[PDB]
């Protein structure tokens, strides 16, 4: 039995050394998770605790019920502790524990209804600028919300879910640009919402690459430059666009330079000074 | 030097189609305001608005 | 679910687990493990036995029983921990006699479920401990005893070298593991067979 804390101290400190930039501790969470946890966990720092925090929940799926009412009594603390915490990183962190608590069927539906996380779930769904990174954490914790519900009859909880509502502004965008993963996330959300409360509610293609290929003909969207007052104005002016890398081209013999749209201004303004 | 600019397009066509759209620029109906001058015989300084006229006529044409 | 299935899984208690440092998580995960295999079909029955130093023992004997199961394995493991056979006091285990146990239960639930149709069983050993020459011809008794019965034995070596077990499952036609990283017992029980 002593060997146990040490062997898994050992990865404990692992963790711990290379917590702050990225993203080592997934692996070694995992490892740590099989072998009060959660009031322990609290005090140590809080990425990779979250990290900790996300799988054990996971892990779990008789000793076992007892361990799932274990964690369903502490399953405030950890809440407290993921406000709070709230990069994309840290919020992908955030949500993919809470989402996983969720899976569990450990949290309180009430209480969660009221509460920050939820409103921001679905205020990055809203937003554009997310990554997809974001976005599939986000949706999947959304998901694993409603997921959790299963009754509604006594859920608060299924209101606020409704909030998916609010994202179809953002699946129209999304659609608009060709972003279909973020599509895929949308239809989830819609399945998902449905399935919970459903009750309640009521050769012959090398021509179409040929065919794709006529569709991208070139030419540049362009200023020309000439009467260049003296060669060492050409050769100025001229070596000022070719570290910009916007010379289309260049005859040192006619004094005259072209630039692609782009680099018209930085030009424009090396013209002014000097 | 930077004595004049001139937005226009260029357009950096092969050896054999850039005498083509000199041809485009006369015999035409309603053109030859098309090519503003021929830079290199690979380049040439053209049209702007002209330059959906070209491409399309190109096509057309053999 | 057709088929009704006894898994035997017969613990083999030995001292050594004080070199394991835990048994505690042992038992803990053995009993997920259980809950699972109870939990897959409903003709899963499941019987658990302790291979001591001193003699074999059983510590229990379906999943609604699951509840039933768990208090009967803490506390009779609990009884188990005696000082006697402490440590490498003795190396062995008396896996021979836990095979019998098994043996006779398994031939038991069968004679029952012959009255209906037949039982698929197989016994899964947990083992710390060495095996020893006057072992062998208990040992290789029950293993025979086994592979008539066309019975599967598997071994799982947490650590120790039980040379009669590994021959044990080849001959049974059975899966054998020794299994580096100890704390992976859980994947282990559920992957490895």
């Amino acid at each position: 039995p002593g060997v146990l804390d040490r062997l898994y101290g050992h990865p404990a400190t692992c963790l711990a050394v290379f917590r702050e930039l990225p993203s080592l501790a997934k692996n070694w969470v995992m490892r740590m998770l099989f072998l009060k946890k959660e009031f322990s966990k609290a005090q140590e720092e809080s990425t990779g605790l979250l990290s900790g925090l996300r799988i054990w929940h996971t892990q779990l799926l008789n000793l076992r019920i007892a361990l799932l009412g274990g964690g369903k009594a502490w399953s405030d603390d950890t809440s407290q502790l993921g406000p709070d915490k709230h990069v994309l990183h840290f919020m992908v962190g955030s949500p993919s524990a809470a989402v996983s608590q969720d899976l569990a069927q450990l949290l309180s539906q009430a209480g969660l209804m009221k509460s920050t996380e939820p409103g921001e779930p679905p205020c990055i769904t809203s937003a554009g600028f997310q990554f997809l990174l974001l976005d599939t954490p986000a949706q999947l914790w959304y998901f694993m919300l409603q997921y959790l519900q299963t009754a509604q009859s006594r859920g608060m909880d299924l209101v606020e879910i409704l909030s998916f509502l609010f994202q179809l502004s953002f699946s129209t965008l999304g659609k608009d640009y060709s972003v279909e993963g973020m599509s895929d996330s949308l239809l989830n959300f819609l399945q998902h919402l449905r399935e919970f409360g459903l009750v309640f509610q009521r050769t012959d293609q090398i021509r179409l690459w040929e065919l794709e290929r006529d569709r991208l003909r070139f030419t540049e969207g362009v200023l020309y430059n000439q009467f260049l007052s003296q060669v060492d104005f050409e050769l100025l002016l001229a070596h000022a666009r070719e570290l910009g890398v916007l010379v289309f081209e260049n005859s040192a013999k006619r004094l005259m330079v072209v630039t692609p749209a782009g680099h018209s201004d930085v030009k424009r303004f090396w013209k002014r000074q000097k | 030097m930077v004595n004049v600019l001139k937005g226009v397009l260029i357009e950096c066509d092969p050896a054999m189609k850039q005498f083509l759209l000199y041809l485009d620029e006369s015999n035409a109906l309603g053109k030859k305001f098309i090519i503003q001058d021929i830079d290199d015989t690979h380049v040439f300084v053209i049209a702007e608005l002209v330059n959906v006229l070209q491409e399309r006529v190109g096509e057309l044409m053999d | 679910e057709d088929e009704l299935n006894l898994l035997v899984i017969v613990v083999d208690a030995n001292p050594i687990w004080w070199g394991k440092q835990t048994l505690s998580k042992c038992i803990d995960a053995v009993m997920v493990l259980g809950n699972s295999h109870l939990f897959m079909n409903r003709s899963n029955k499941l019987a658990v036995i302790a291979s001591h130093i001193q003699e074999s023992r059983f510590l229990y004997p379906k999943y609604e029983l699951l509840t039933s199961a768990n208090e009967v394995i803490v506390e009779e493991i609990k009884d188990l921990m005696t000082k006697s056979d402490i440590k490498g006091q003795h190396t062995e285990t008396l896996l021979a006699g836990s095979l019998a146990k098994a043996l006779c239960y398994i031939h038991r639930m069968n004679k029952e479920v012959k009255d209906n149709q037949e039982m698929k069983s197989r016994i899964l050993v947990i083992k710390a401990a060495e095996d020893s020459a006057l072992q062998y011809m208990n040992f290789m008794n029950v293993i025979f005893a086994a592979q008539k019965q066309n019975i599967l034995i598997d071994a799982c070596v947490l650590d120790s070298d039980s040379g009669l077990l590994q021959q044990a499952c080849d001959i049974t036609g059975g899966l054998y593991l020794k299994v580096p990283q100890m704390p992976s017992l859980l994947q282990y029980l559920l992957w490895v067979f």
